[PDB]
């Protein structure tokens, strides 16, 4: 009874289909549920969680906590270079093991903002000014202090501000063609008598709410 | 939307393949067998360690393939060959041979399936007397550390149904799993270095990325 | 939940395999039969063995495979087989040969099955002028101890369906059981002792249980 | 008419799937049903069954109905113990066998609460007192009357009452890590001129309403 | 369209089956029925008749 036509796609297993089971153990009433602490809904809740960024990344100390430190040196350098690169998460090597490194070299697309920190860990006593400068891409990198200031920029002091934030805008993904962050000795840094003459910066990476990603696929670190 | 627990988690996936004989001189080439964890296939593993505590039923697909045995005898005339799967609960009698009495106890359930029809399949709930699986424990069994008897999830067992002496032929199962109505809890670093065995944590001390030039460098723009 | 009768009792078991040829010189071996009961089943017989009285519908599915005989002649080119699959009921004609009359008579149903089809499967009914199925009786049949008449539930036979002079052929068919929308009474003891054979309950004399050390023994605390 | 297509799964046979089936008398009204003493729905109504513990499981008296009697001693033995056992129904020799350690052995996850019940067996005229002792999973077994004392205990006056009543509230399952029940001399035995001078105890299991059961499989003793 | 799974016991011939069939001759109309005396709905209306008994069968 009730007349039935098979149509192509019957008896074929489909990798992804999407179907009703059997069930192997019908009379069996499961545990429920705890209230654990800590649940997850979305992968994006680990990605907008910050991560220490190792900029250091030469030769030498890739296996120490040495990669972490930006230095800054004693004495009068008032126009040298502190650090630079491009920002490229997923693919530069600087970013790409990150927690949001991590993350985005699941998909094969993605797009959103980014957000960087930056942490002076020296004594209390030391004071000076840094020039923190982007540069959009499609952009070459600055190369003095002079046209670092000619764009957008930020002049921190140390003796003010313990740390500085940055929201960068047009993020995506594939002798770059992406923007890049460089870093200028404004002043140098000027302590008292008996504070160490050394000092480190560290920088943090994190995504901004607008973050999206597609085409789940497989990594390739494993 | 892609990047949600559900979508990132349930997928497809072969995780064993296994061969088998009717006949033979050995007695456990006869079946084939397995343990269902999550632990030995490197993929899958290491998107799951992502989360400390899981909740999910599985569903399971057998591919099953044959072959006579390139011995000598032809000219045969066969019907079609007949397959037992078989689920072991956690707290159940293993077989031991082919003819034991455990491949007719009435609380492990039982496939029954013939070749040329469509592949076959079971749906096994949450089964754990907790309330979550764990993929990391930092205790005691009662002693090995790692390793907690809560995470026990049963086996499969794969027969030839045949009468008594029968001909020879060679058959493969290959075991589709797919996790469904996930749930996850606590956050963790994602696995930095190589896995080495399928039961521990070891590992081989790992850099913590790869090096540049300086910590100026910043590749020339197109 | 799971504790419940029907989900105790209601779960297929294969509990007869037979082997029938085509073509012999026994004329014994052209058909293979069996009478329904679940006494020689141990494992389903000591988990209906816990009730006095049970009442239950039957659904029995067929999985059949063939083979070409290794005696000589190759080079063949042949149809799918047809087999015929017989239920007798209680007080019907038992067939005696492969050519007799009773495999045609009108009120002994009968299921026609090509291979490479799905397999094939029949419902029974609670069939008995009583009013239960009774697993233990303490009479005599009118003389027989222990059996009595109301517990028939009738028979199943199954041949070839070729024509004249056919070819050599073995098939092989396994039948598996399944009771449903069951009702018991009157609970007993479980069986303590082995059985010895399928009609009675004769038994030799077991122990209560295995010994430990002494009556103040406990063993050490982990 | 109607265009249809065949998903996967089709034409399988799943030994534990749910379908509709024909029938094969369709033409026969069966024998309605009588309304027997004793109908069961659950087998939680046979657990909770009392039925005697062989305690007595030594050496030279397996066989016989002396394994079931606890014996008590003539004259003054006012510390000593007269029994002790882990509390582990299922797995332990002593609960093994009764009615409620068979139904566990179906299963293999179960928890619940469990009543002990305690008789004196002597003649009218005797009197003393006994003391009963319960230590929890993962406490070892008291060594002395004073210590039993000092935890978990009800004193027996067997002049007064002739049985005593123990409910025990954290029992699942997996050198045991189980609680575990002692039995003390307080004072020894007093009688009269002209009656027996040793006499028994015995020992009832059963479960509470409060009785659970998971994953059907298949029991070790068939 | 329609997603569609097969069941077990497909393609098979069950003896004792009741579906649709179609019809081979569908341009036909039958003949009508005839109101035949003496029509029977049971066989029980044939074992309600009296008939006579061999009691000499020897």
């Amino acid at each position: 009874g009730l007349p039935v036509m098979n149509t192509p796609g019957s008896n074929q297993f489909l990798t992804s289909d999407d179907f009703q089971s059997p069930s192997a153990m019908p009379q069996f009433d499961v545990t429920p549920e705890l209230n654990i602490p800590g649940e997850v809904q979305n992968l994006m809740e680990i990605a907008e969680v910050d991560s220490v960024v190792p900029v250091n990344n030469v030769e030498g100390k890739l296996d120490t906590m040495e990669i972490y430190r930006i230095p800054v040196q004693s004495g009068n350098h008032q126009s040298s270079q502190v650090f630079g690169f491009q920002v490229q998460p997923g693919l530069d090597n600087v970013f790409k093991h990150t927690l949001l490194g991590e993350i985005l070299n699941y998909y094969a697309h993605w797009s959103g903002s980014i957000k960087l920190t930056f942490v002076f860990c020296g004594s209390a006593m030391a004071t000076g000014k840094f020039l923190l400068a982007y540069a959009p891409p499609g952009a070459n990198a600055p190369k003095s202090r002079k046209d670092a200031m000619l764009g957008t920029h930020i002049i921190w002091d140390v003796g003010l501000q313990s740390s500085c934030v940055l929201c960068i805008p047009w993020i995506s993904q594939t002798y770059t063609s992406a923007g890049n962050v460089t870093c200028w000795y404004q002043t140098g840094i000027v302590v008292p008598a008996g504070t160490p003459t050394s000092c480190s910066i560290m920088c943090f990476v994190s995504a901004c709410n607008d973050f999206s990603v597609r085409l789940l696929k497989d990594t390739p670190f494993i | 939307s892609e990047s949600s627990i559900e979508n990132f988690l349930c997928r497809s996936a072969c995780v064993y393949m296994g061969e088998y004989h009717t006949t033979n001189t050995d007695t456990s080439k006869l079946f084939a067998s397995w343990t269902i964890n999550a632990r030995r296939m490197v993929q899958m593993r290491r998107k799951l360690e992502l989360f400390t505590y899981v909740r999910f039923d599985m569903e399971v697909t057998f591919v099953i393939t044959s072959k006579q045995d390139q011995g000598t005898q032809l000219g045969q005339d066969m019907p079609p060959l007949t397959h037992q799967i078989m689920y072991i609960p956690p707290g159940g009698p293993i077989p031991k041979s082919v003819t034991d009495y455990t491949w007719q106890t009435s609380t492990n359930p039982s496939i029954f399936w013939t070749e040329g029809n469509a592949p076959p399949r079971m749906s096994i709930p949450f089964i754990s007397i907790g309330n979550a699986y764990s993929n990391f424990y930092d205790g005691w069994s009662h002693g090995v550390y790692g390793y907690n008897t809560l995470n026990h999830m049963g086996q499969i067992y794969v027969r030839h149904v045949n009468g008594s002496s029968p001909l020879p032929m060679t058959s493969t199962v290959r075991m589709y799993f797919k996790p469904k109505h996930v749930k996850v809890w606590v956050p963790r670093p994602p696995r930095l270095c190589q896995y080495k065995n399928a039961s521990t944590v070891n590992f081989t001390p790992t850099n913590i990325t790869e090096k540049r030039q300086s910590i100026n460098y910043i590749p020339e723009t197109v």
